[PDB]
């Protein structure tokens, strides 16, 4: 069984620090399928330098 | 950033299984099953029966002597028939069954590439003496769910008119359900284990089904990927 | 007047669309508003969706 492979659409972004992302076509659910995956990275666990403790 | 690997891999009942990934990092059990479980869930190859033609029928609303079983409630016991096939794509059975008794799926002739995963199963009730039946179903592989209605547009000419089509249900896959909970690597405080206890209609195999899972996942990011 | 009278009977099978009517014994009523992939029903802690 072959498949529905998705190519970039569009890119667009309002500054630097923010952007938008358009993905299509994409297969039923598999919106939401990489959209909850890429989300629950990017929210939980991603690798940056950040400010701990302070006295 | 650990990679998984499956570890547990036992199948206890010909339908039910279970399958399970210890190597996760903090909160992939989520990430990972819920994804895994849409993809499982639509896309797996299946195989179903499409057209079945029964020799003295022209339409599914009729009867037959010596059968009690509407020709409609057969084709419904026709599409919760599991089956597999390898080699080929299109395949057609041959059934011919006569005699007083319930005729189980096992009565169909065996073709060089085919297999049936529970011939317990049962496709009508005979109540004559003499009664006999005689038909070909067609069976193919797909993906999903495809209702006949659809299936009228591409048209193939289908010439005799006792062709009866039947909704195709290519649906390896019946459940799933997946935990997480942490169970300690060798060096690890804590890292979750994901268990996906799942039950399969007997056709596929639960470990094609992840591989093909993951296949069927990353291939949606080839929009930015070389190798890896 | 009539010379000839052929009836024609058709049998339709209809399946469940967005658009018919559902309804329970206690008076409640409702329209389907869309058949919801099993994939995005939500489900229980065994497994066994809605």
């Amino acid at each position: 069984t072959e498949f529905l492979k998705p190519r970039l659409v569009d890119i667009e972004q309002v500054s630097s620090t923010h952007a938008k992302v358009t993905l299509e076509p994409l297969e039923r659910g598999f919106g939401h399928t990489l959209g909850n995956a890429l989300r629950r990275i990017l929210l939980s666990s991603m690798p940056g330098c950040a400010v701990t403790e302070v006295e | 950033f650990l990679k998984p690997r499956l570890v547990d891999i036992e199948q206890v009942s010909s339908t039910h299984a279970k399958v399970t990934l210890e190597p996760l990092e903090r909160g992939f059990g989520h990430t990972l099953g819920n994804a895994l479980r849409r993809i499982l869930l639509s896309s797996m190859p299946g195989c179903a029966v499409t057209e079945v033609e029964i020799d003295g029928v022209l339409h599914e609303y009729s009867t037959k002597e010596g059968v009690q079983e509407d020709i409609l409630e057969i084709l419904l016991n026709l599409k919760g028939l599991a089956v597999r096939v390898q080699g080929k794509d299109e395949v057609i059975l041959t059934l011919n069954k006569s005699g007083i008794g319930p005729v189980t799926a096992a009565d169909i002739t065996h073709d060089g590439d085919v297999e049936i995963v529970k011939p317990q199963h049962v496709i009508c009730h005979l109540t004559d003496e003499n009664a006999s039946i005689s038909m070909r179903i067609k069976v193919q592989r797909g993906r999903g769910y495809v209702p006949a209605s659809t299936r009228i547009h591409s048209e193939e000419d289908e010439r005799p008119i006792g062709r009866l089509l039947v909704d195709a249900c290519y649906s390896p896959v019946e459940r799933i359900a997946y935990n997480v909970e942490a169970a300690r690597v060798e060096q690890r405080t804590d890292l979750d284990k994901l268990v996906i206890e799942m039950e399969t209609n007997g056709t596929i195999d639960p470990e094609e089904a992840i591989r093909r899972a993951a296949t069927i996942l990353a291939e949606q990011l080839e929009a930015f990927v070389d190798l890896e | 007047g009539v010379l000839k009278i052929v009836k024609v009977y058709l049998a339709v099978k209809r399946r469940i669309q967005p658009g018919d009517k559902m309804a329970g014994r206690h008076g409640n009523k409702g329209v389907i508003s869309k058949i919801n992939p099993i994939e995005d029903m939500p489900y229980d802690e065994n497994g066994t969706p809605v």
